[PDB]
């Protein structure tokens, strides 16, 4: 249920999927390159994007592991 | 214009995999082994292929060579000429190599000899102390945080100060859950939990242990370029004092700002960090002052 605003967003903090390759529902973000300090840079750009604050439950791991949950963890905030 | 400083980070959690292949074909860190193999006595990339964990000693020892031989890589191949050189955390050891403070054989006896005095200490003294490094932390909300551990008679220290909103804070495990909750519940946000700790008042005797057992037997020298001490950014330009700042690294905490302040008033603009590392070359602390070149394995296994 993502759109193209949201996948352009995620794709640049993951840098071991290439953009011919799909970005699947379930796929581990930390497999294909997601990790600390791309968390912080992405947390940073869809605060500004979507005007949301991330806290709580929205911070744990499980929040990034895919980007079926990060999807519906941002769906949530925006409504 | 510009002048180049040598950084040589932290050590993050060793993946066999991330640099097995790297080490046995890149030149420089070849080189490296076969000198680390004839210290040690044994073939250190086949003990860190069947080592556990993250932070074995074969991998701090791996973690050494890589970072020493990432520096003179990126020395040769990108015409850097540093004016200065500074480490943090392990990289205190890397860049007493590199600066010639310590010869590359005393360097790998050192790292060897500290990996196994703090899994030592580790095993019996501070059982359950675990450090915690959490981001989107402005100071102020740490201070009410750690007011609320004071309350309840809770022992802290700051460990590592990263950025403005970036710390490391090392207290007992029982507090872990609570803190992760308590970051999470202001918008701050829970990183990883270090066994052993590091950097606290309370390890003296680890210090002591240290100094005693691996370090004082060891010759230092006056490094060929001036070190920025990780402690306090203070320019370090004798032996004792590189001597002193791995002793001190048991006792007082990373003060990340202060190597790059202290780097931007000797007048550096550019910053090469030589080893893997997904922290130092790319924390805001860093990049926001300084064009960052990021030698990493990676890096150096691109065609
Ligand atoms: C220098 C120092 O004292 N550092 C704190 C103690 N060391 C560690 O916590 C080592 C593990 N560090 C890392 O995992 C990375 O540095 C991060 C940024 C803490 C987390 O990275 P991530 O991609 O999960």
């Amino acid at each position: 249920m993502w759109d193209a605003q949201f996948e352009n967003l995620l794709r640049r903090y993951l840098p071991f999927l290439s953009a011919d390759q799909p970005l699947e529902q379930d796929i581990n973000l930390r497999d294909i390159g997601l990790d600390s300090l791309g968390t912080v840079e992405l947390l940073s750009e869809l605060e500004n994007t979507y005007d949301v604050h991330f806290q709580d439950e929205a911070l744990t791991k499980e929040t990034f592991e895919t980007p079926g949950v990060l999807w519906k963890t941002l769906s949530q905030m925006v409504e | 214009a510009g002048a180049t400083a040598m950084l040589f980070p932290g050590m993050g959690p060793a993946a066999f995999s991330d640099v097995g292949r790297f080490m046995v074909t890149n030149r420089y860190t070849r080189e490296l082994l076969a000198e680390a193999d004839d210290t040690l006595g044994y073939s250190l990339v086949d003990r860190f292929r069947q080592a556990e964990g993250d932070y074995s000693e074969y991998a701090q020892i791996a973690f050494l060579v890589n970072c020493v031989a990432l520096a003179r890589w990126a020395e040769q191949t990108m015409d850097l000429t540093p004016r200065i050189c500074a480490g943090a955390c392990f990289g205190e050891k890397s860049v007493a190599a590199y600066s010639g403070a310590l010869t590359f054989a005393d360097a790998v006896r050192m790292t060897a000899g500290l990996a196994r005095c703090m899994d030592e200490y580790f095993r019996t003294e501070h059982l359950g102390v675990v450090t915690h490094s959490f981001v989107r932390a402005p100071r102020e909300r740490l201070d009410e945080i750690l007011a609320e551990l004071d309350e309840r008679g809770e022992w802290h220290e700051i460990s590592c100060h990263i950025d403005h909103d970036f710390f490391m804070l090392t207290l007992h495990e029982r507090n872990s859950v609570w803190l992760e909750g308590r970051l999470r519940s202001v918008g701050a946000m829970p990183l990883y939990a270090m066994r052993p700790p590091m950097h606290a008042a309370a390890f003296g005797g680890l210090r002591d242990k240290a100094e005693e057992e691996v370090i004082a037997p060891l010759t230092f020298h006056d490094p060929t370029l001036p070190v920025v001490a990780d402690q306090d950014g203070k320019v370090l330009t004798t032996g004792d004092e590189v001597r002193t700042m791995l002793l001190e690294s048991f006792v007082r905490p990373l003060r990340w700002p202060d190597v790059i302040s202290s780097l931007q008033d000797q007048g550096v603009t550019r910053v090469c960090v030589a080893g893997p590392d997904s922290l130092f070359g790319r924390v805001g602390t860093t990049t926001r002052a300084f064009e960052v070149i990021a030698a990493t394995p990676r890096l150096a296994l691109q065609p």
